């Protein structure tokens, strides 16, 4: 019973990184929303 | 070779040899068998070979062989012969040719087609263009 | 005799996440590390082939019982999420309200990124974007008029979810049936027979006679849906049913006395559309639940199970012999017991075909209320269920091939049906072939000189109805014998089945519900188009299928597998000569036929039947009667449907319809690098690799699983998946936007 | 039982199955301007041409581009005299790199050559008296 | 001006051309 | 253009096409 | 006759005799139905046959009756006529089920 | 369709093409000199990129020449 | 009319000449390796050049090259 090795295996680990990768980018863009030219 | 021999009990079928056989190379396999065994004939199809001698006509070489492979395969046939005959009615032995396996080591047979080292020493196609002679010619 | 008695074995399988921790563990050869990156992909390709894993028949059933558990959860979940949808984010109550008026939708898009603009404008207060998959039309005529209904539905969607999730797992780890369970084909088919389908339909009928009748009837006799009686009161108080229905003053007695004639208020036979909603009369629908239901019990009753009466599906196979076919179907019985492949082509090919029979079905004859007046949900879902038998009938080649080539036995197959048929495989594909060509000369030969007299300006010398006409008498002859029927060989039915045969036309809020389609050269030759891309579908599927163990040039396919990518550059090229390939190019063939098939149907239902109607009855359709001397040549294929019909597609932007248009751009870009795939070869993509593992190699960042080109079989597989999404896409697209910015 | 080998030897590629093989069926192929015994080269050619250009002249006099024309039926004709031409060419062309020199058995280059011939004759005779009966 | 070469030009290219040349060329592939 | 002269062309173009059938034979 | 090859085939004018005159017997059954006019599809059948052959050079049109009545009647006989077959070839000469 | 269908599928259709023409009366004695065979592999590759070469350049010759007369004529 | 060149880097191991399916291949006594055993390609004119024996090949590179070269009917694998 290792779940934690399973949630570190490759499929897990890549779709929670862009999951939170993902979910910064759409934050940032909601409170700072059309950013252009820094 | 014994023409004569029994064949498989088959109904047929629309893949066996076609008139380009008549008037061309036609193999045939002789095996011999001491139960009434269903086959899969390499045409598409089930037969079952008669216990004691079947003889069976195909129009390819390789189309015996890998009914020759099931044969010893599926079952532990390894007496099987196969023949070549063209129209002119002589007959050819083809398949071992030797009585022994080919994979099988057996002495009295020469080395064909050997090249020295290995395919890094071939010579490069520009210094044998022009000739009758190839790469892989020492 | 044999007893239909449940075996199984308790705790055959551990609960633990130990092997969740080692991917490829269902392979030998995937459980040694992956040492390149075609194991990543060799991993997903053989995750689902359960009889790869293991040689045991027990082990792939229980495999198979489970799994289709954790569809069958998937499935509850997703009808879960619709249902939630309708309840939390969707204008029900308003259609329901003004139904011909608001636009269907139950999708709230978030303001992010400007995407607030898709939240179209679809009335009933919220705007978001209008759902073309007919549950508005449904939830209606199941007596839904609440969104409390719909938040229970929801709720009850989940717990089965839930349930046929444990199910999965218990079948699984905790009660595993043996194999002689799942081989009681008998006792399997009296049930599905019996109580999947006959108790089913039962239950339907049932819920319909007593919630979606009345609350159908008051909801059309103008009562607001919250002032109708909640469906609980329609069956304790039964003076509500008496008075909607006198029928019901009888009660059941008349039921037990044979005097069924007395329902004749809620088992009626009228046949046609309702005029108020456009949709069948919800009493014909269930009186006809009501009769499948019986029909599906006594059928339920066929095979033995258990007792002395019944029938043997072995004896009657057997039984089943003549001159022409020696054994007959001897060995099938044990061909359908033995072989899960086997198994699942047939249910496959069965259940693309019903899906096609159920898309036509729906169309012609609209079951649900106002469906017929909302165009985009037909189009949608005649397209849809179209392409999903399509995919099912291609699936059901495949896996025949499958199990040609791998649960094939020699012994079974001997003398039978289809020994005899593979004997004969060469007889049956020349001919077939034959019959493509000359279906492809004599239809698509004869537009191509439509196109070329119209261009020569030579009209006169053209297929069509003002020149050499080709009428579909036959057909013409049906429809004229199915308008007819009403009277002289249906003489309960009180109107035609479908209006789309003959009858009169109708109209529901000012809008053509359906109308008789009139069959002409045009559809003439559209139907032999359609024919001709079936049959060469079919040829390649039954070429792939008869030619899976062997052929002419590879005596022994079989031993190479069902997948493999050739036998080499030897005997001229031996290329794509496996059965996968030939399921490969069946599913381009299948798809070039699909859409054909949705095109004639768009376009017709554009031109012919979908429209408007002004006072007095006068007639306006989309495209007025330009099907009929325009679909008679590529050419106007191309300028009267995909150029003039585009325009709504390509002119979407900047209105809540632009997404459409995006993903019509984004799926062209699909379809386009599919040929990526397609027109290319594994050697060359490999040699890139080398040189870009090379230049890793120089800066220390190389991978440790060496980076491997794709599979010859797996690009295949990624070309035609890449293309046929791509396609499928843009077609969507285009038939969404087209549907919902006009009609 | 009665699907069988062609020649009642297995392994070959063909069966004999109900009209593929029957007394009616044998009987129908045979006694055809070709494979009837005891027929010249010329005469099988000379049947089959004026069965051939019969029904040759129906297609281009019905629907040919001048089919509403006075001259429907004699478009229609050198139509079908071109066609039939045309054919003879092919026909000799065969024969001319398939057979070799050997006696006329229909399976030399002088066989074939009367054949082509007959048909050539035949053909146009057939057309042209289909022709007639349309005029007439 | 010869309009009627065109008229006599154009078939022979088109139809007398292909076909004999066809011929000559499947004779000479042929043998 | 007149009729002789297009005539005149022919010829030329025969002779042309004689040459280039001699050239290619020879080859 | 030979149906195939050497192996003979039965061939009985009374199957299609008995298939024939029980067809007409069980189609020549009235019924009180507008298409059929209160009689049998066989009666009916030949009243057409007997209206369209009045006026031979010009046959019957897409909305004539004579269509229904023809493939009707051509179902049933057919199918009399191939199960006759089946039944006499198969069980009264041994051909076997 | 030479640059998606690749040698094989052809070449069996090809086989059974051949056993039909040889085993059909009244058109045996047509007999073919060139045994025939499908496409070879490099030779697919070339008559698909000739047709996709010829359909590229047409189309878009057709759609310039037609576009720019209609549109200043 | 394929060509079939074994090299002096095979190690005897049989693989290809049980994996060919024409009989091209055989085994004869070599002294190169610890196997005693070389492939030999006796029956060229068998061969179709499927190159299953190159596949089966388990040397770094292949011992045994097949090229394509005449095509005749054998090559050509035609049953008819
Ligand atoms: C699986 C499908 C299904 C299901 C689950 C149900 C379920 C139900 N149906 Mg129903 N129904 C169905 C299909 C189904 N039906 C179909 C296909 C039909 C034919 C179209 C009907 C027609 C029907 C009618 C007409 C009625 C129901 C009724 C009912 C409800 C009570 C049944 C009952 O026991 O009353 C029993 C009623 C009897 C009359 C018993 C018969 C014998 C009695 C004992 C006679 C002896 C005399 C005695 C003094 C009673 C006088 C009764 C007289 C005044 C009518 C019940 C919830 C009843 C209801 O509750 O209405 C809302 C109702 O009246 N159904
Ligand atoms: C269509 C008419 C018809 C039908 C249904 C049958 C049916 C039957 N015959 Mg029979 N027969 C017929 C005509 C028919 N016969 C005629 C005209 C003759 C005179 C030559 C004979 C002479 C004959 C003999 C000598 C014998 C039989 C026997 C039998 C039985 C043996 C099994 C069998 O034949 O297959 C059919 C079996 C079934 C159970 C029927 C299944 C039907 C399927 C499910 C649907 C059919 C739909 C059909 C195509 C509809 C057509 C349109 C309609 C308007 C007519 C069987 C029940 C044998 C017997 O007596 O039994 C031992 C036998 O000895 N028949
Ligand atoms: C994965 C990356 C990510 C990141 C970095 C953030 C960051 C942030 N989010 Mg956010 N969020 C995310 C994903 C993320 N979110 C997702 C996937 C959802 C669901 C679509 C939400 C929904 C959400 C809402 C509704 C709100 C925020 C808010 C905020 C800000 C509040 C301050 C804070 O520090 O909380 C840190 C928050 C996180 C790190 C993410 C935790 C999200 C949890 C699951 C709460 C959402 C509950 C949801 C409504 C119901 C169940 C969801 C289910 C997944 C369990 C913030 C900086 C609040 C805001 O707007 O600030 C004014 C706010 O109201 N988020
Ligand atoms: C009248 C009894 C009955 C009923 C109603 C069903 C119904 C079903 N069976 Mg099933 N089956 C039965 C008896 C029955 N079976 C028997 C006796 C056998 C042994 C001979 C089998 C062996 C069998 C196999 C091997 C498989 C099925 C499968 C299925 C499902 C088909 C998928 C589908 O169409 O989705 C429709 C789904 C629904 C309409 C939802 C309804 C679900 C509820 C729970 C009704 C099912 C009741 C269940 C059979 C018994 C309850 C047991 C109890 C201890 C809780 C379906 C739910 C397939 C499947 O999907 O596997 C899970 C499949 O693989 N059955
Ligand atoms: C009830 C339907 C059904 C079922 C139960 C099966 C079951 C099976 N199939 Mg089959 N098949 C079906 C329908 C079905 N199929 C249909 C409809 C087709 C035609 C398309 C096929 C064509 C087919 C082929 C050609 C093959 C199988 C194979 C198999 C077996 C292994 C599957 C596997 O492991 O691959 C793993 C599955 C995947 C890696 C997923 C692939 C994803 C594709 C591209 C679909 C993408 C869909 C999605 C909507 C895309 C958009 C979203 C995107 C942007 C992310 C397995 C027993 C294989 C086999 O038998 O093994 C030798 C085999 O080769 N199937
Ligand atoms: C739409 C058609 C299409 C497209 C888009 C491409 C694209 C590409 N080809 Mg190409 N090709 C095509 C058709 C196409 N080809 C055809 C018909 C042929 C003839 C057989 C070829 C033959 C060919 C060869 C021989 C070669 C290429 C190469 C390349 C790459 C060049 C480098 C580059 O620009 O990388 C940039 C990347 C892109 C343009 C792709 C866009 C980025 C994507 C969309 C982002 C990732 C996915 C994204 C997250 C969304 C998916 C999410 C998921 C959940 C579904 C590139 C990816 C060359 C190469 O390998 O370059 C090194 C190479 O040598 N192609
Ligand atoms: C494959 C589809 C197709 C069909 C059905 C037609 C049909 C027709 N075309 Mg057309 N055409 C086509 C494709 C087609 N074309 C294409 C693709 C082009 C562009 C290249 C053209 C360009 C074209 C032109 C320029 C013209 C036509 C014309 C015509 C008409 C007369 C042609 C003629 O005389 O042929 C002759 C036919 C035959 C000699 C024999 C036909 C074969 C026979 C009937 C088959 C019998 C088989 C038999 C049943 C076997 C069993 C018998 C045995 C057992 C005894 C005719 C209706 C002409 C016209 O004016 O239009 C009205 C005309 O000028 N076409
Ligand atoms: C490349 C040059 C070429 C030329 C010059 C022609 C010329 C002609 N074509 Mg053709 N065509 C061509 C290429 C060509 N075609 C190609 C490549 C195709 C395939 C795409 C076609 C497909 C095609 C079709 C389908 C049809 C034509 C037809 C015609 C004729 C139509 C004229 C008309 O409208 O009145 C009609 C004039 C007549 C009916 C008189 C018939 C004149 C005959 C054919 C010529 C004399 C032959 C002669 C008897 C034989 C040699 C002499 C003999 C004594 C030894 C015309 C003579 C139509 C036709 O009428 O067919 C016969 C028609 O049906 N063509
Ligand atoms: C001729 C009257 C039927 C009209 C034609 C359409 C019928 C639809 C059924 C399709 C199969 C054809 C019927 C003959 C077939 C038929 O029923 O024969 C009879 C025979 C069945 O009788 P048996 O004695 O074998 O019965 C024992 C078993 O059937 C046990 O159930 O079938 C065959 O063995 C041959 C199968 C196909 C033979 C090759 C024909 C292929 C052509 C396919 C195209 C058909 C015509 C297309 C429409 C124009
Ligand atoms: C598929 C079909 C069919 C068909 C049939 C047929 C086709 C028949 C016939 C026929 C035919 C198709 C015929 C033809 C003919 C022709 C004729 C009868 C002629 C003649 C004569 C003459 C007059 C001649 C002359 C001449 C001259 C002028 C000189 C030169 C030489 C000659 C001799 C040529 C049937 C019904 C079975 C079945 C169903 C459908
Ligand atoms: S490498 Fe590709 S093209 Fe060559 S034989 Fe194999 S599958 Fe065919
Ligand atoms: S290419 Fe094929 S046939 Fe030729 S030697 Fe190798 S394995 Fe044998
Ligand atoms: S050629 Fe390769 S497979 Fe054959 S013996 Fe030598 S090393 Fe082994």
């Amino acid at each position: 019973m290792n779940l934690k090795k399973y949630l570190s295996t490759a499929p897990v680990v890549a779709t929670l990184w862009l999951f939170l990768t993902a979910g910064i980018l759409i934050e940032l863009n909601r409170f700072f929303p059309d950013s252009l030219f820094y | 070779l014994n023409l004569k021999m029994p064949s498989p009990s088959f109904l047929g079928s629309t893949g066996g040899w076609l008139r380009c056989a008549e008037t061309e190379e036609k193999y045939a396999m002789t095996w011999s068998s001491d139960q009434q065994h269903i086959f899969e004939m390499p045409t598409g199809g089930a037969a079952v070979m008669n216990s004691g001698d079947n003889l069976l006509y195909l129009a390819r070489k390789e189309q015996a062989l890998a009914l020759a492979t099931q044969l010893r395969t599926q079952f532990k046939i390894q007496d099987y012969k196969i023949y070549r005959i063209f129209p002119s009615g002589e007959v050819q032995y083809l398949h071992p040719k030797d009585g022994v396996l080919p994979y099988q080591v057996n002495k009295g047979r020469e080395q064909v087609g050997r090249v020295k080292s290995t395919i890094g020493k071939n010579v490069n196609p520009a210094q044998v263009k022009f000739t009758s002679k190839a790469t892989y010619d020492r | 005799e044999k007893q239909v008695k449940v075996v199984v074995d308790r705790d055959v399988v551990p609960t633990s996440f130990e092997k969740w921790a080692k991917p490829g563990h269902f392979s030998r050869s995937l459980a040694k590390g992956p040492k390149t990156t075609t194991w990543i992909w060799n991993l997903h390709a053989d995750a689902h082939d359960f009889d790869s894993h293991t040689s045991s028949l027990e082990e792939v059933s229980r495999k198979i019982f489970s799994a289709h558990f954790g569809q069958l959860a998937i499935i509850f979940i997703w009808l879960s999420g619709m249902y939630f949808h309708g309840a939390r984010f969707s204008n029900y109550v308003a259609w329901l309200s003004n139904p011909t008026g608001i636009k269907p939708s139950a999708q709230v898009v978030w303001p992010i990124v400007g995407q607030q603009i898709l939240n179209a404008d679809v009335g009933g207060g919220m705007q978001g974007i209008q759902i073309t998959s007919g549950l508005f039309q449904l939830w209606r005529a199941s007596g839904i008029v609440n969104e409390l209904q719909l938040y229970v539905t929801a709720l009850g969607g989940l717990g089965m979810a839930g349930l046929m999730i444990f199910a999965g797992w218990f079948h699984y780890h905790k009660a595993a049936p043996k194999l002689e369970w799942f081989q009681n084909v008998e006792s399997m088919l009296n049930h599905h027979l019996a109580g999947l389908l006959g108790l089913g339909s039962l239950s339907w009928a049932g819920h319909q006679i007593h919630v979606s009748l009345p609350i159908n009837k008051l909801l059309d006799a103008g009562v607001a849906p919250s002032s109708i009686p909640l469906p609980h009161e329609f069956i304790l108080n039964r003076n509500l049913m008496a008075e909607l229905y006198p029928s019901f003053q009888q009660g059941l007695v008349p039921f037990f006395t044979l005097n069924w004639k007395q329902y004749s208020d809620i088992l009626t036979f009228k046949g046609g559309l309702s005029p108020v909603t456009g949709g069948l009369w919800l009493t014909d629908v269930a009186h006809h639940h009501l009769a499948i239901a019986v029909l599906f019990l006594v059928a339920g009753h066929m095979y033995r199970t258990n007792w002395g009466i019944g029938h043997s599906i072995k004896q009657i196979l057997e039984a089943h012999k003549g001159p022409l076919t020696g054994e007959g179907h001897k060995g099938l019985y044990e061909i359908l017991t033995t072989s899960w492949h086997a198994n699942l082509a047939i249910n496959l090919a069965m259940l693309g075909s019903l899906s096609i029979i159920v898309a036509h079905h729906m169309y012609a004859m609209p079951p649900y209320p106002y469906l017929a007046t909302d165009y985009p949900t037909q189009l949608s879902l005649f397209t849809h269920h179209m392409w999903i038998g399509g995919f099912c009938i291609v699936g059901a080649g495949a896996h025949a091939a499958i199990y040609m080539v791998r649960d094939y036995s020699p012994t079974v197959n001997f003398n039978n049906v289809l020994d005899r048929m593979i004997r004969h495989r060469d007889a049956i594909i020349s001919h077939l072939n034959w019959v493509c060509i000359f279906l492809g000369m004599h239809s698509f030969g004869l537009y191509i000189h439509n196109d070329t007299m119209r261009a020569l300006g030579r009209a006169q010398d053209m297929f069509s109805d003002t020149a050499i006409q080709l009428q579909p008498v036959f057909a013409q002859w049906i429809q004229q014998i199915h308008t007819l029927a009403p009277g002289n060989t249906a003489v309960n039915a009180l109107a035609t089945a479908s209006y789309a045969f003959g009858a009169d036309t109708v109209t529901v809020g000012s809008k053509i519900a359906m109308m008789p389609i009139k069959l002409g050269t045009a559809d003439f030759m559209v139907h032999h188009i359609h024919a001709f891309t079936i049959h060469v579908t079919t040829l390649i599927l039954l070429k792939g299928v008869l030619y899976a163990r062997n052929s002419r040039l590879i005596p022994d396919k079989a031993n190479l597998g069902f997948r493999f990518p050739c036998d080499g550059p030897g005997r001229g090229g031996t290329c794509q000569v496996s059965a996968w390939d030939h399921v490969f190019l069946g599913l381009f063939w299948m798809y070039n036929a699909l859409s054909i098939v949705i095109f004639h149907f768009s376009w017709k239902m554009q031109s012919d039947v979908w429209g408007t109607v002004t006072s007095n009855g006068a007639i306006s359709h989309i495209t007025g009667g330009n099907f009929a001397q325009s679909a008679i040549t590529i050419n106007g294929w191309l300028r009267d449907f995909l150029w003039a019909q585009a325009s709504q597609v390509i002119q979407s932007y900047g209105s809540s319809l632009s997404a459409y248009g995006l993903m019509f751009l984004g799926a062209h870009f699909v379809w386009a690098f599919s040929l990526m795939f397609l027109f290319s070869g594994r050697g060359y993509w490999q040699e890139l690799i080398e040189s870009i593992v090379w230049a890793h190699n120089k800066l220390k960042v190389a991978p440790a699983i060496a980076p491997r080109a794709l599979s010859i079989t797996q690009g295949r597989a990624v070309g035609v998946a890449h293309y046929l999404l791509g396609g499928i896409a843009t077609t969507w697209a285009f038939f969404l936007a087209r549907i919902i910015a006009v009609g | 039982d009665y699907i069988k080998p062609y020649n009642n030897d297995p392994f070959v590629g063909h069966l004999a199955t109900p009209i593929n093989s029957s007394s009616l069926t044998r009987a129908y192929l045979s006694q055809l301007p070709i494979y009837r015994r005891g027929v010249s080269p010329f005469l099988r050619g000379l049947e089959i041409g004026m069965a051939h250009g019969y029904f040759l002249i129906g297609p281009f006099v019905q629907l040919g581009p001048l089919r509403n024309t006075d001259i429907k039926y004699l478009a229609g004709l050198l139509s079908a005299i071109g066609l039939i031409v045309i054919l003879t060419l092919g026909m000799l062309l065969y024969g001319a790199v398939s057979f070799t020199n050997d006696s006329q058995d229909l399976e030399s280059v002088d066989g074939w050559r009367q054949l082509a011939s007959g048909f050539l004759l035949g053909a146009v005779g057939g057309a042209g008296f289909a022709y007639l009966l349309l005029t007439l | 001006s010869a309009s009627y070469l065109p008229s006599i030009l154009v078939p022979t290219v088109g139809l007398i051309l292909p076909f004999a040349s066809m011929a000559i060329l499947f004779i000479a592939i042929e043998k | 253009i007149t009729d002789n002269q297009v005539f005149v062309a022919l010829i030329m173009a025969l002779v042309c096409g004689y040459l280039a059938v001699k050239l290619a034979k020879q080859l | 006759f030979e149906v195939s090859d050497g192996e003979p085939y039965p061939l009985n004018p009374a199957v299609i005799f008995i298939a024939l005159i029980g067809w007409s017997a069980v189609a020549a059954i009235p019924s009180n139905i507008p298409v059929l006019g209160g009689t049998g599809l066989t009666q009916a059948f030949l009243a057409s046959i007997q209206r369209l052959l009045a006026q031979y050079p010009t046959g019957p049109k897409l909305d004539d009756p004579f269509w229904f009545y023809l493939i009707v009647y051509h179902v049933g006989l057919f199918a009399l006529l191939i199960f006759g077959q089946i039944g006499y070839a198969g069980y009264a000469k041994g051909t076997y089920n | 369709m030479f640059l998606i269908s690749w040698r094989g599928y052809w070449q069996e259709l090809i086989e059974t093409l051949a056993w039909a023409h040889e085993r059909t009366p009244l058109a045996n004695l047509i007999r073919w000199k060139d045994k025939p065979v499908a496409l070879s592999i490099v030779q697919a590759r070339l008559v698909g990129l000739v047709h996709f070469t010829v359909g590229y350049i047409l189309t878009y010759a057709a759609f310039v020449i037609a576009s720019t007369a209609g549109k200043f004529s | 009319a394929h060509t079939v060149k074994i090299y002096d880097n095979c190690i005897g191991c049989t693989q290809c000449v049980r994996a060919c399916p024409l009989d091209v291949l055989e085994m004869v006594p070599w002294d190169g390796c610890k196997a005693g055993q070389m492939a030999s390609a006796p029956r060229t004119e068998d061969c179709v050049g499927c190159k299953r024996c190159e596949t089966a090949c388990p040397t770094d590179f292949l011992s045994i090259r097949v090229y394509l070269g005449g095509e005749t009917t054998r090559s050509m694998g035609l049953a008819y």
